[PDB]
RNA sequence: GGACCUGGCGGUGCUUCAUAUCCCUCUAGAGGAGCCUGUUCUGUAAUCGAUAAACCCCGAUCAACCUCACCACCUCUUGCUCAGCCUAUAUACCGCCAUCUUCAGCAAACCCUGAUGAAGGCUACAAAGUAAGCGCAAGUACCCACGUAAAGACGUUAGGUCAAGGUGUAGCCCAUGAGGUGGCAAGAAAUGGGCUACAUUUUCUACCCCAGAAAACUACGAUAGCCCUUAUGAAACUUAAGGGUCGAAGGUGGAUUUAGC
């Protein structure tokens, strides 16, 4: 039986969100892609960098904003500039959100030596898009 | 590595091992268990080891009216927050290990006996608060099943009662122990006798009966007497509302047999004014404490019999040996009669 | 009753064999225990209703003379066809005057087995043609029309052992040469009463520009 | 199949079209009223309308085709059709007026006939009885008939009792044996007939 | 199932409800999952006939009296009326038995619906004055 | 998603009289046509299908078995073969879906002129990998050119010249038409397939609308899909698998 | 010990069955020869894992050094790391999977039956079942609505992997860790898979299908052995390519056995 990337089936009350209800085969069809570069075009080069600074970055905002990231990161690189998104919890003090933002866009523009912009989106709960 | 680490959902799944073929079935036992714990439940963001204050996300952003600026604890500062933490770890472990305990049942690791508390409230605002609910019965059954082998399952015997003569029981099964509980007591509520009782405090007569090998014979008592009954009929007594019993069952002592019997035996059971009512006259009460005063506990609701009830010189009534014997001072036994707690 | 059993709970339901009742029937739906019965029973019913108008002149003349015996009738379950078997006879010649008559007498027959008011419904007849192994028959039809023209390694697998194989393996060499307890599950010991007795503790308003 | 259940074969027949429609009965005409709502498969490249088409010949063709050669297999047949008809001009020629009256000239009419000949009416069927096997003779149908003869024909060619002769020549040779109901292909037939009329007691099986 | 479009017109005309058709697991015992928490069950079950088609009490008798609905029931030779609360002695099968039967509900029903409207009006008009 | 309204008003009591049926919408259209069979007693396919248990369950806005379907449509179906009047044909009516039916007819292309004033039809046609557009000229000797070449020095396989005769052959136009055609990709009998086809497509504007219909029945004017199935991983080709390993 | 229920099993009954499918039937093979490669055994101072179906060109889309985890010798000790361990346990696990599955079932929550026993719950002219959800299905990918992919629940085999990584428990910490130099990986054999053959539907050349020669001890047949050269690399009797020499077994393969609609 397949398990990459598949939430199972349980009693019926464990909430899922949209990405983690679909499995990998529903990549391109049902789902899109958590981060957006050309690294991985034909004819395209830096695809081994654009993935580790992927990973580290999905690390980064997990650690640094703990407990408050509602769902994955979704990733947008336009030129040099990157791009985080990200869907939060209400539960952090606004200025605490503030700050976390000011010093993670100061840090990361200097560590990958690009501007770095992030984009905080708020809802009150995590998404539930199906109980399993 | 920093790029080999896993977040605490990872970890704590793959340390706690509870998916898995030793999990499955219970293959493998847990007196020692690994516990789950929150290690972000303490944690406040902005705070480090170094002991930095960062304005606006662990200190206030202004203080004075001013923008505070960056600034780190003095060493001695920071052993105190460091040791404050760690003490309000031993408290939060202290408040978790000061759990209420619950009485025990029939014996300390028996089920029966024990209060499950009231019925869940019904879909349509229904409450139930003046039931209550004990357990009768706790059963694993193992049934053999074609590809995955000896399962485990529960069957659960629970009886509710308001003690005020309404009373039921039910049986509950499921994969869970406390999924049994919910739909034994929950249906039991469904299925409530009315149980009459004399002056509220004992049974309107002697009952005796066989449910398929389950032999109970009770006995009405007066105030005082107590609940001198096995450990389950007490239960269900104090449940229905009965204080004053004897009872004996003989034969298989099935629980669940003498459940249903007893209930069929209180439900089957002859009041006064059904009496005075079946036969037209009235039903005259002598007691002793009385002396030979005649106390009349019910009269007939329609014609008074003018003919007076036949007077069999002897009547032709069975006799139980056992109360005969006792009766003639033939009866000896080390365990009848003996000193016990109250009930 | 009897040890045939008789307890159905419907055993008052009318028995209804007809080709519209397969069409409405629960695909889930599956054959009682008593249910082959009433098609075991039934099937027998018509072998009866068969022999009876072979051996009748009434019937037909033809059909009479014929002196045809019934091997086996068996009913199909869909109740669309039904299964008839007379026994062939030796002369092939005489197995197609019986077959013809046979053929066409069935048409008949159908409507004479619709006399029987409880049987009304019958499917179309199959009179099939076995028990006197008419392919044997077939075959010496061809065995004489066909032409035949002018008439005119190791003793070790019986032993059973390879012993070539393993006297070689022998001779290579000499080249170099020179149980646990288990408990009872009913016994199995449990701590969910003695968590339960020691206790179970796993234990607004909103405003803009809060203060 | 990447067809479809609803498409159904090609019929290649110029007659069956050109037919009036007066000739039609009530049956053919409902088929033909049909067909014009009926998905059609596309015709395969082996068959076409040609007046020179032999399906006898393109099957038997077929058989003989070693990993998908069919140019190979065609020339092997073209070139067995032209010396059947050269052995029978020789003979035809060195023959008097009576005899050639007899000799066949027509390399289809001796492959159809050299075939016909070879093929067998009964066959055995290998049966498992207590353990024991025993063939057992049954009434072979008539697509079974036609392929034996013609794997019997192609199986013998490839025998290597022929050695350094080319498949035209001997497969050429066989079939005029066969037309004249001699040769190992007939004996095969013969033989098979034979061992089915010993085995007659078995048939009960 | 002679009589169930009888029946089903008699009572969609004195306003009530009818059930001839094959009666379902738990219809009553299971009101509340099959149609809703609110759902109101039957306050009176009327059996024109008490048994199945299998000659067997209609499921409907025992879970009318589980669900403490009072039951009204034409009761033939070989029914059995122990739990029904107001049984009727009478023919179940003959089409003038049958026909009577809704004649005299569908008429007992019309006219008792009837008489309480006349009642609250008369009760409403001396009320104002 | 529709939603089915509230069956029941504030006192309690369900709007309508089949309400604990449990299925009020599918036993009333019962009712109603079971009625309608009787009165019909007391006063004595082409282009239409049944709708779909799917459409009947919206329909109705109900949830219906199989077996419920059936017994509706049986029941529909006694209602046609009786007497019944144009009140009992609007009703049936709106159970039958209309079914629209593909026609196979052969699509004619235009007949174009060339700056000579020579007529000529064009169309394409494809087999496996390769693909052949030709052109057929209304009046011709029987010249055909593949990529400009003499299509027995094209193709020199006599199998590959006989599917370029089949199209002719079998409307009987053999030295009738003169075709260019150019075809590239696939083998020379993919090639030789491409071009029977093509030829075929552009052959139909010049004969008769039965001749049309009798190629399409003998299989000259259908694209083959039959294309090389890929390899799956995991075993030797599109469908062999590696050996069994001996156990 | 009695009665019953479930499961397992029956050299257990009946009926219908399997579609590249259990047998026969159809085609090409394996089983014989040489070689390539895996495993076993043996050997070696000299890894490890897979290892009935569901291991055996398997982890490896790959080992001359490196890779490397192995052996021998020498060396280092807060050590690339707020150390380290390819040490034990896959019968503690996550992760990713095999298998039935070339399946269609699993099941929360209720309801009813059996006296409220373990248990059971279907009849369409219907007799107690209703069911969210998961799977199948649908949909999507590829060239269609076909096909092929993908998908394929729960559960089965404490199936495989602690040596991908991570990790619970236990163990080592001047060594079970780290580094250096050299070295091992052979075949007396057995066996699995594959390659090339045994030839004339062939061999060689031209051509890419209208040809000319070859055709049995100078034929067919080694991708093997031996010798030389070249390519990669610091390093090649060793790896690959090419040339020369050599011209072997093999003559279409018993029981048995694989794949294909
Ligand atoms: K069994
Ligand atoms: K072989
Ligand atoms: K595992
Ligand atoms: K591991
Ligand atoms: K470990
Ligand atoms: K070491
Ligand atoms: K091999
Ligand atoms: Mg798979
Ligand atoms: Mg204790
Ligand atoms: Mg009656
Ligand atoms: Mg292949
Ligand atoms: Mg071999
Ligand atoms: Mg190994
Ligand atoms: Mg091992
Ligand atoms: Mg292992
Ligand atoms: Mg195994
Ligand atoms: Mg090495
Ligand atoms: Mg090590
Ligand atoms: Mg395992
Ligand atoms: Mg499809
Ligand atoms: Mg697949
Ligand atoms: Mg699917
Ligand atoms: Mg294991
Ligand atoms: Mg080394
Ligand atoms: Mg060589
Ligand atoms: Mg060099
Ligand atoms: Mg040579």
């Amino acid at each position: 039986k397949n398990r990459a990337a598949r939430v199972r089936v349980s009693k019926g009350d464990k909430p899922v969100t949209y990405e983690e209800a679909h499995a990998p085969h529903y990549i391109a069809h049902r789902k899109g892609w958590l981060s957006l570069h050309t690294g991985n075009l034909d004819g395209e080069d830096h695809a081994a960098e654009r993935t580790v600074e992927d990973v580290f970055l999905r690390k980064f905002m997990w650690g640094t904003f703990p407990g408050c990231l509602a769902d994955q990161l979704v990733l947008k690189r336009r030129g040099n500039q990157l791009e985080i998104c990200a869907v939060v919890l209400r539960q952090l003090s606004p200025h605490k959100y503030y700050f976390l933002v000011g010093y993670s866009e100061t840090l990361l523009s200097y560590f990958y030596k690009c501007p770095v912009r992030l984009h905080l989106q708020t809802v009150p709960s995590k998404v539930v898009y199906k109980y399993l | 590595s920093f790029f080999t680490k896993l977040t605490a959902d990872e970890l704590w799944k793959g340390a706690l091992a509870e998916t898995g073929a030793g999990a499955k079935k219970g293959r493998g036992k847990r007196t020692k268990k690994k516990k789950r714990k929150d290690l972000n439940r303490g944690q406040i963001i902005g705070e480090g080891r170094y002991g930095f204050l960062w304005p606006g996300l662990n200190v206030p952003l202004m203080k004075n009216g001013a923008v505070q600026t960056i600034a780190q604890r003095s060493k001695e500062e920071q052993e105190k927050v460091e040791a404050d933490m760690i003490q309000q770890r031993e408290e939060w472990d202290r408040k978790k290990k000061m759990k209420v305990k619950r009485e025990r049942g029939w014996s300390g690791n028996s089920w029966g006996g024990i209060s499950l508390g009231p019925p869940d409230p019904g879909p349509c605002g229904e409450t139930y608060e003046d039931f209550d609910t004990r357990i009768l019965e706790v059963r694993n059954v193992f049934t053999m099943t074609a590809k995955e082998g000896r399962k485990k399952s529960i069957r659960v015997l629970v009886a509710v009662g308001n003690g005020k003569g309404a009373a039921g029981f039910s049986i509950g099964k499921a994969t869970d122990r406390m999924d049994a509980f919910r739909k034994a007591k929950n249906r039991a509520v469904h299925h409530l006798h009315y149980i009459e009782r004399y002056e509220d405090h004992t049974i309107f007569h002697d009952i005796s009966l066989r449910f398929k090998r389950t032999h109970i014979k009770m006995k009405k008592q007066p105030k005082g007497y107590g609940l001198r009954c096995h450990r389950a009929i007490i239960t269900i007594c104090r449940l229905i509302g009965i204080k004053d019993m004897y009872a004996k069952v003989s034969g298989s002592i099935n629980m669940l047999s003498l459940t249903q019997g007893l209930f069929r035996g209180l439900s089957r059971q002859e009041t006064h004014q059904q009496l005075a009512d079946k036969k037209g006259l009235h039903v005259v009460e002598i007691r002793e404490e009385c002396g030979p005063l005649p106390i009349v506990v019910a009269s007939p609701r329609g014609p008074l019999r003018k003919d007076p009830e036949p007077e069999d010189e002897v009547p032709d009534v069975k006799l139980d040996w056992e109360d005969v014997k006792t009766a003639q001072g033939m009866k000896r036994s080390v365990w009848s009669n003996l000193k016990r707690a109250a009930t | 009753k009897v040890w045939y059993e008789s307890p159905s709970l419907g055993s008052h339901s009318t028995y209804k064999p007809s080709k519209l009742e397969f069409l409405m029937r629960s695909t889930s739906k599956k054959t009682r225990k008593e249910d082959h019965a009433r098609l075991r029973a039934l099937n027998g019913l018509l072998y009866k209703a068969l022999t009876d108008l072979l051996c009748t002149p009434e019937v037909s003349q033809e059909l009479y003379d014929l002196n045809v015996e019934l091997s086996k009738v068996s009913l199909t379950p869909d109740f669309s066809a039904c299964r008839a078997y007379w026994k062939t006879t030796l002369s092939a010649e005489q197995n197609a005057h019986m077959e013809a008559v046979l053929q066409r007498s069935a048409a008949h027959m159908r409507h004479l087995l619709m006399s029987q008011q409880t049987l009304r419904n019958v499917p179309p007849i199959v009179f099939v043609q076995d028990k006197g192994n008419a392919a044997l028959a077939e075959l010496d039809q061809l065995l004489a029309v066909a032409d035949f023209g002018p008439r005119d390694t190791t003793s070790s697998s019986l032993c059973g052992i390879d012993h070539e194989a393993l006297n070689k393996q022998i001779m290579e060499y000499k080249r170099r040469k020179d149980g646990r307890k288990r408990a009872k599950p009913r016994l199995e010991q449990d701590s969910s009463l003695k968590s339960y007795l020691s206790g179970e503790e796993v234990e607004e308003y909103e405003c803009y520009a809060p203060d | 199949s990447r067809y479809s259940p609803e498409f159904k074969d090609p019929l290649i027949d110029k007659e069956y079209y050109r037919k009036p429609v007066e000739e039609l009965t009530e049956e053919e005409k409902y088929v033909r009223e049909l067909k014009k709502t009926q998905l059609i498969k596309a015709a395969p490249a082996g068959k076409t309308s040609s007046v020179f088409e032999d399906p006898v010949i393109s099957k038997f063709t077929n058989m003989m085709m070693i990993g998908g050669n069919k140019v190979l297999a065609r020339s092997l047949m073209i070139q067995t059709l032209e010396a059947v008809k050269r052995k029978q001009f020789e003979k035809y020629h060195a023959a008097s007026a009576e005899e050639q009256a007899t000799i066949e000239r027509n390399p289809y009419t001796i492959f159809h006939q050299a075939l016909k000949n070879c093929e067998p009416m009964i066959g055995l069927v290998p049966i498992l009885k207590g353990g024991r096997f025993y063939q057992v003779p049954v009434p072979l149908p008539d697509r079974r008939r036609r392929f034996l003869a013609m794997k019997w024909m192609i199986t013998e060619c490839r025998d290597k009792k022929h050695q350094r002769t080319l498949m035209p020549e001997k497969l050429s040779h066989k079939l005029l044996e066969a037309f004249h109901n001699q040769g190992p292909v007939i004996k095969r037939k013969h033989d098979l007939h034979k061992m089915a009329e010993a085995n007659r007691a078995l048939a009960h099986y | 199932r002679q009589f169930s479009y009888l029946i089903e017109n008699m009572a969609r005309d004195c306003g009530e409800y009818a059930h001839t058709r094959y009666f379902r697991g738990g219809m009553l015992t299971n009101a509340r999952l099959l149609f809703g928490p609110t759902v109101r069950l039957p306050d009176l079950i009327i059996f024109l006939h008490t048994l199945n088609n299998i000659f067997e009490p209609h499921v409907a008798v025992r879970d009318a009296a589980k669900m403490n609905i009072p039951t009204v029931g034409i009761v033939d030779t070989n029914c059995n009326p122990c739990l029904i609360t107001y049984p009727v002695p009478g023919n179940d099968d003959s089409p003038l038995a049958v026909h009577l039967y809704c004649r005299l509900f569908q008429t007992a029903i019309t006219r008792a619906k009837e008489k309480r409207q006349q009642v609250e009006a008369l009760y409403r008009l001396q009320g104002q004055k | 998603p529709r939603q089915r309204a509230i069956q029941w008003g504030e006192d309690g009591r369900p709007f309508h009289y089949l309400f604990y049926t449990g299925k009020q919408s599918y036993y009333s259209l019962m009712h109603d046509v079971y009625g309608m069979l009787l009165n019909l007693e007391k006063h004595q396919v082409i282009g239409s299908r049944w709708l779909i248990k799917e459409e009947l369950e919206e329909m109705l806005v109900e949830k219906l078995s199989d077996l419920d379907y059936m017994q509706f449509i049986r029941l529909l179906e006694k209602l046609l073969t009786s007497q019944c009047g144009a009140a009992e044909e609007e009703f049936v009516q709106r159970f039958r879906r209309s079914v629209t039916l593909e026609s196979k007819k052969q699509l004619i292309e235009p007949v174009q002129y060339d700056e000579q004033g020579m007529a000529f039809s064009k169309s394409e046609g494809k087999r496996k990998t390769a693909k052949a557009e030709a052109i057929v000229y209304k009046h011709g000797s029987g010249r055909i050119k593949v990529n400009g070449i003499d299509y027995q020095l094209y193709f020199p396989i006599t199998q590959d010249r006989e599917q370029l005769m089949f199209p002719f052959h079998f409307v009987d136009r053999l030295g009738k038409h003169d075709v260019t055609c150019t075809v590239s990709g696939g083998g020379r009998s993919a090639q030789a397939g491409a071009i029977r086809l093509a030829m075929a497509k552009a052959l139909c504007s010049f004969v008769t609308e039965d001749e049309v219909e009798w190629m399409r029945q003998a299989g000259l004017l259908t694209t083959d899909p039959r294309v090389r199935e890929r390899k799956k991983p995991g075993q030797e080709g599109a469908r062999r698998k590696f050996t069994w390993k001996k156990r």
